């Protein structure tokens, strides 16, 4: 991960890149299976991140765990971008606002919006993704370091893209800025999406799978 | 437990 | 706001510091959970006082009507305490300074059950500051960044912040860092922010934990924080 | 609120 250029950096996370997948209380059940659906394709994704697989299963499980709600929005998020004013979930599960909970489906929606004001890319958005991953869980010592040391390849691969499109060195800060405060409101929104799910999970109304009922006991 | 496999 | 310079921007943000106040911590009887949480909710309460007239002297930050001003308080509020906090407990490994007189370790947060977590999630936050060798001037700009950056996305501050990044990297030149040191240690600043949203989150539903199960008896201002998120 | 007289005295 380490040695990689800039450029393929970006290449090996765009081949990563995890498919978008179809749907088939009525609302939860599309929305679990979907999230569980994802969750098996996110792994195989986090696999292929460059310099995950150098860590630990333990280390590489408790990222995962602590990360995985967070690129579940922003991957949510990134694919309602040129839907102003709707989430898609699923190609075929396109939401608008009055059907929805309803204060995370706002959120979602405002960074959605925000996104799409930045213009961000999907070069971009892929290194977002892959920072949500290696620093969601970083803060729960060599290891620390070489998590670290990927992260800054990361930014200097963001710095990149962002020279290579033609701004300013300014701007290039201003933009990486802007970015990186946008994943404070991803923590922000899985935080509360984590506590819905935590009271799903006491009613028993909604079924959900074993993966996630495992996800939910490590928050 | 589940992510242990998965990730194997 | 826009017109002002790096260096006037860091000299405005310093000198808008508020005070470091000290706790009503009772040192004739031991602790309980009850005890313990009426000293942090009664610090809260007067930190709470001073970090208003703090905000108002956040450069961008009283342009705003009142009601987004209440706003970005509202959302910010527990993360701007931490932050805080965190700053205050560096040159204390393994030690949380709530106040002078309220200098604690992890040991003594287990009296409150549910606390050790958060705990453990700050003294991690004011080690990293230390291996970071966090700066006042960075660590002014990163509270005035979590004012106007938690409640705004619930273009004037979206200036403002850029300035502020500026601000930053001014300060990072200044201190010698190369131009790609610069870009990867404000990354690390910020991406510590979603740290903190994470650890306000957890302090807010500890704090609703204790209000719902009558630990402590929260003040008007409390409850009003309480209710917004 | 309190929030919102405090901001203004
Ligand atoms: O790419 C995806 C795929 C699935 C999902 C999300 C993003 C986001 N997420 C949700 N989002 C909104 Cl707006 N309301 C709700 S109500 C319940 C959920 C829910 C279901 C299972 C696991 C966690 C949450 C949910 C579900
Ligand atoms: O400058 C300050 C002043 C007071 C406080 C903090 C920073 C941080 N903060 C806490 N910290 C840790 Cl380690 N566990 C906990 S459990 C509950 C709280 C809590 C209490 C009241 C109001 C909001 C949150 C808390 C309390």
């Amino acid at each position: 991960a380490l040695s990689l250029t800039a450029d393929q950096m970006v290449s090996a996370l765009l081949d990563a890149e995890p498919p978008i997948l179809y749907s088939e209380a009525s609302m939860m059940g599309l929305l679990t299976n979907l999230a569980d659906r994802e969750l098996v394709h996110m792994i195989n994704w986090a696999k292929r991140v460059p310099g995950f697989v150098d860590l630990t299963l333990h280390d590489q499980v408790h990222l995962l765990e602590c990360a995985w709600l967070e690129i579940l929005m922003i991957g949510l998020v990134w694919r309602s971008m040129e839907h102003p004013g709707k989430l898609l979930f699923a190609p075929n599960l396109l939401l608008d606002r009055n059907q929805g909970m309803v204060e995370i489906f706002d959120m979602l929606l405002a960074t959605s919006s925000r996104f799409r004001m930045m213009n961000l890319q999907g070069e971009e958005f892929v290194c977002l993704k892959s920072i949500i991953l290696l620093n969601s869980g970083v803060y729960t010592l060599e290891e620390k370091d070489h998590i670290h040391r990927v992260l800054d390849k990361i930014t200097d691969t963001l710095i990149h893209l962002m020279a290579k499109a033609g701004l300013t060195l300014q701007q290039q800060h201003q933009r990486l800025a802007q970015l990186l405060l946008i994943l404070s409101h991803i923590r922000h929104m899985s935080n509360k999406g984590m506590e819905h799910l935590y009271s799903m999970k006491c009613k028993n109304v909604v079924p959900l799978s074993d993966l996630l009922l495992e996800m939910l006991d490590a928050h | 437990k589940i992510l242990h496999r998965l990730l194997q």
